[PDB]
């Protein structure tokens, strides 16, 4: 899509992550596992729920057809009546179908953007203390135990604490 | 080395949505917003039964076609249901003046109280009991519309009728009368004696003089004669005055308008379902919180908004990995 | 070391806007595009005063109900103002034929020049001064519509009227006449002598023969009789021809159509406010460069476009930091 | 927002910058101060001014209601008239409100994109000549 | 060092498009979606010629105004074309009752076949050949509408007419008749003898009694009298019955409705152009795959959708 | 443009690339030349073709005007008829003009996004094996013959094969 993240530089989704829309897979010595980003998932829920409610409410004032009857010498106004009612039904059908098409496109791109922004949040935390694999994954230049990983998730990673160790491994490998 | 990866949700969802640039996009979550289902029958509307006219037209009901005796005294209704082509209409052939304007008024009325305004027994200078036709059968005997009286000459004479009714009720009254258009001068003489006749009708607003028309016509329900019916709304404290020397189809019963509100005349062949709904269509009742439906445009009650669409699904979740 | 920072504007702005996904978003700059204010008065439109009928209906004005003497000669108008239920209408009760079609024509007219086409004094075989009623009072004395003449028998005779008027003007002429429907055959004799009467009216297009209808009616303003009024547009160089042996309400004054243009008949209970505007509504005038307003749908002049919205604000600037 | 710059990697706006929408804060030996980017601010003004004028002029062709009158036996056409006029008023109200909602969302995202692009303009100039702090600021290596 | 660069297409294209925020944006590729061109002619519609009434009104055609003999027998048509103000209408002045409802019915009809319901030769107690006027000339001689008969008294008598016709056809019949409104009681006597006259007309649904009206009228085409015409649809197996003692403009020919379908009455001053089209407008025919056009709102056939726009161009390619 | 690529960090377009919307200019020892990215060009064609077809089909059920005629005492309904027909013509004209304006803006931004994503596809392949010039061009730290270039185009660049050579040219040797 527009932001390059979903079905882009991140090739696929995780059946494994069940309790979130966006988040993380960590793999250290303690072992692997999935964890959802609560903050960005909740922000996305608020946005989509508001959008659905906004689309419904904007259609509160839509045209309501009424039965009128005409005799056999009132064919002109019978036809005027039928065209007026069909006319409004076709206008409100177009409005509903188009609003849904256009907001569906914005919703998918909204998700694409939320993933890209989550990835950038992490990249700007880790800086040269990790390697960008280009598949959504960051290979750490240091050891990052389950309590280091959580510091990345909650957005309080101490860059100086690990930078000296990271430099020694980085200048070694590259 | 240790790894942290950023990723997104996927699942076993098969739910599809459309966008401008791409059709049939699988997503992880969606909201269908279109109701497509109904119960296929006619229901009470918020506890109140509709008036279901079965084989009777509104005209059949209000004039009292003898085949429409089930509707002689109808209780309060929520909406009216009429078939596209009811067979019990004007049993004696003719016309109903401003019929569509009458049906339009009916759309704002929930209850009538039928009232005797001119007793059939009060016609002492005219025959009130010979006004019957094989066109209007009841139980194998010649009959007539029950709410009006076809007056005939008595002892070869038809004196001039001068009759009033004052609306001493606090409600508007729907009043119905008619004129007989005979086949020929001989029929005119046989029924009414007087050769040149009229019906005058006055209220505060009405100023009518009807003349019968002789013409040679095709038989309909075995009759070449025609009855032509007329109506007015008689306001509280106004009076209606009739004068005639023949061809007068006089009121006996009129209708007091005792409850006004939202109503409609719905065209439907469907059956009563002994059910309750908040939303009725001519194809069936709807029970839904969905904001849209595609059942039928002509609905009554608290309904979703109608659209012609076969499918309306909002994307809520993400593009799904197949 | 040395730093350069990239950033964006913020300010003291409290101005809020809406989006699909979020309500009540504070921004740095916004444009309100919805006019919500009016002056609560009826104003001149680009310097031209409206015709304000006060307690008079269009019918009361054009037939000249004696309570409508303020409108005996009205100057050029921008628009017309009529109350919902004007009390000065048909003082003698009855009907105005094709009244709504006449009001529709009036909506395309800015000026009439009233002219005497048949002087009241020119009726030498008929009484032209006895046509008055307690239904149409002027200063506690019986009177009548000023623009038409109720003709009465003279010395127990009503000869056949033959009168023509040729439109020798360059403009269309609105011509008004009427027929009297009495209460009984005795009243017919008393007023007109002849028992069987007609009014024939011909132009290049019109082919009318009116017959009175005698019937007993409810009293309205003390009268059981009814007047029924008719109108036509007489083209330049066409003639109108009247023939009658009774019941004729003859023209005296007719209206030359001297200015056509944009006008309207506006329903308002307000009175004149001695102001000027480019845009008038029935609730008040608008002075605005805003492209939309929510005052009232039925406006005249150079107006913003009407919408039902309570609020319309366009985002121009950025999301604002607290 | 969509582009991740406004209330994203740039935490907040500057009350201090008064004469522009987007721009710079410098702090060298001569001292600190704010300066607006004239080029990107003017491009944004041109775009928004055109958008406002485009929304107004697209509503030049909107429905105008007219008074029509009907007698007591013309109730069907009276009702047809009232529903037709209300019908068009509801259509044009929906059109106005939706266009404003949709263009408001695009305007806020337009600003978000202009800021991200200003930051990238500078990054691609400075390259390794400066350090990216990740808060919108570049520490110079001179 | 070795280099790879990422880039995008540019070209010589001058094609411009609009957006909310910017007008007159040059792009590499675009699709115009608005048809602006027509051939300026009236054409056959999918191989079927229209009925082009030239100087005749629908009334002129159906009553048979003698200037409308070109249309005495018309083949199946795709649509009808009438001028704004046709000169050949009611040659004898008067009115056509429910005319606009008749034209509305005609819009759903592709073919009429003329049928004789009352033979001109069957009027043995009345003069059938004196009903002519200088208002209705044919070749410098007084004439009349060809589809109806103006009956006159014979030997100072007008016996009561009783005539019936039973629709023994599978199709609806359009039937036309009329009444004469004379100038005065003297004219009434001269033409019809009987002073007090009527026309009664009955079917299964119709119940009409017409009375002439004397009024003093301005001359139109030299006449102060007026003819007033009436019509009905006579269903299969129903009968129409006429009775009159004067002022009767009696049918001779009526119209069988043999083909119903999509048709229209199109107002245009143009004449036939010996062309075929799938889409016709009053200003000319359209041959296009474009989804929109701005030619005229009132079209017939497989047409693009009408809009009031001068310009509609979709961006397909890139900014240039 | 929203995505910063077209008339942004890539200063202008290539008259030279004729058989594609987006692609590459390579210049090695074997010599220079243009090549179009088939995959992203075809995806863009599919998207725009679907958009044009979607806009057309949404206007299939647009209002059709009908001739009705009225006599001289039917002026009110004649005027009702004329305003009803003009009303729907104005509604559908606004719908067509607005949909075209709004989708034109999305089309130009779609192209901008496709170019940005093509550039990022290549950057995430080349990693430190090449230098980002900041004008859309990547200077390789190794030799990249016409068969190496194609590996970048078709999206199967072997990063490990060239990483050791790339490090020796990039860094000080010892
Ligand atoms: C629990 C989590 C994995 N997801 C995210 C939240 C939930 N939301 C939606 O799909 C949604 C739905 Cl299905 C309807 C209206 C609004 C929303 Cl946000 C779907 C389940
Ligand atoms: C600080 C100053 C340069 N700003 C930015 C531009 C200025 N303009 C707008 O907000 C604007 C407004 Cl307020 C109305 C119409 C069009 C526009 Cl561009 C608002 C004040
Ligand atoms: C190099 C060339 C084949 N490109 C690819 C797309 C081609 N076609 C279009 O722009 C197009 C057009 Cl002109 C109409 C409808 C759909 C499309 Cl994709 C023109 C530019
Ligand atoms: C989407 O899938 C269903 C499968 O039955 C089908 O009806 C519909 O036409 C499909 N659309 C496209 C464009 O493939
Ligand atoms: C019938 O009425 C006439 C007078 O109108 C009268 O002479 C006759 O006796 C009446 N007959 C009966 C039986 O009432
Ligand atoms: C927006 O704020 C205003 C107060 O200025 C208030 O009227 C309204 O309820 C708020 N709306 C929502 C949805 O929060
Ligand atoms: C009808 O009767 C009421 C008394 O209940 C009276 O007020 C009114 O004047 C009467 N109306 C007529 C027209 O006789
Ligand atoms: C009206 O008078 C003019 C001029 O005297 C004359 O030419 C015209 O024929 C008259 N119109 C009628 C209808 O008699
Ligand atoms: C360019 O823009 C103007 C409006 O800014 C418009 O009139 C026209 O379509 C274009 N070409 C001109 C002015 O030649
Ligand atoms: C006219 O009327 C009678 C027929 O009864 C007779 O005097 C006369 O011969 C008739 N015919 C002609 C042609 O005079
Ligand atoms: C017309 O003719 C047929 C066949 O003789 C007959 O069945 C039908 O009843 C006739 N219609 C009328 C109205 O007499």
């Amino acid at each position: 899509g527009l932001f390059g993240a979903i079905a882009g530089f991140i090739e696929g989704g995780w059946q494994g992550m069940v309790d979130g829309w966006y988040g993380y897979h960590h793999s250290n010595e303690q072992g692997s596992g999935y964890a959802a980003d609560k903050e960005s998932t909740q922000k996305a829920i608020d946005g989509v729920t508001n959008k659905v409610n906004s689309i419904i409410d904007k259609m509160n004032t839509q045209f309501e057809a009424v039965g009128r009857e005409f005799n056999n010498l009132e064919r002109r106004i019978e036809n005027l009546n039928k065209k007026m009612e069909d006319g409004f039904l076709d206008v409100w059908t177009y409005n509903a179908e188009l609003l849904v098409l256009m907001e569906n496109e914005r919703t998918l791109d909204f998700h694409d953007s939320n993933v890209k922004n989550l990835y950038d949040k992490v990249r700007l935390q880790l800086r040269d203390n990790a390697k960008e694999l280009g598949n959504g994954c960051f290979e750490f230049y240091h050891k990052c135990d389950n309590e280091c990983m959580e510091s990345v998730r909650n957005g309080t990673y101490d860059y100086p604490q690990y930078s000296e160790e990271a430099r020694l491994k980085r200048e070694e490998i590259s | 080395g240790d790894q942290i990866c950023i990723g997104y949700h996927a699942n076993n969802s098969t739910e599809q949505v459309d966008t401008i640039m791409e059709k049939n996009v699988t997503v992880t979550h969606a909201q269908d917003i279109l109701e497509k289902k109904h119960n296929g029958k006619l229901c009470d509307l918020d506890g109140v039964k509709p008036l279901i006219l079965r084989d009777c037209s509104v005209a059949g009901w209000l004039l009292g076609n003898p085949m429409c005796d089930e509707f002689i005294n109808v209780p309060e209704w929520s909406y009216i249901v009429e078939k596209a082509n009811p067979v019990n209409d004007l049993c004696y052939p003719g016309d109903f003046n401003d019929y569509e304007e009458l049906k339009h008024l009916l759309s704002r009325i929930n209850h009538f109280e039928k009232i005797q305004i001119i007793p059939k027994s009060s016609w002492s200078s005219h025959e009130a009991s010979l006004g019957v036709s094989s066109a209007c059968p009841y139980q194998g005997k010649s009959s007539f519309f029950r709410n009006v009286v076809w007056l005939i000459k008595k002892n070869s004479t038809y004196p001039t009728i001068k009759r009033s009714y004052n609306n001493t009720n606090q409600e508007d009254l729907l009043v119905l009368w008619g004129i007989h258009h005979p086949n020929d001068a001989a029929e005119q003489t046989k029924l009414y004696q007087n050769p040149t006749t009229y019906i005058s009708v006055g209220t505060s607003t009405l100023n009518q003089r009807l003349v019968p028309r002789i013409a040679t016509r095709s038989k309909v329900n075995g009759q070449s004669g025609r009855m032509e019916f007329f109506w007015t709304i008689l306001k509280p404290n106004d009076a209606i005055n009739f004068e005639s020397n023949g061809n007068f189809i006089a009121p006996e019963y009129a209708y007091k308008i005792v409850k006004k509100g939202d109503s409609t005349i719905m065209k439907s062949e469907l059956e009563y379902g002994n059910c309750n709904t908040k939303c009725q269509t001519p194809m069936g009742a709807i029970n839904s919180s969905m904001p849209f439906h595609n059942i039928h445009p002509l609905t009554i009650g608290e309904c979703p908004k109608y659209v012609k669409s076969n499918r309306l699904v909002l994307a809520t979740g993400l593009r799904n990995s197949p």
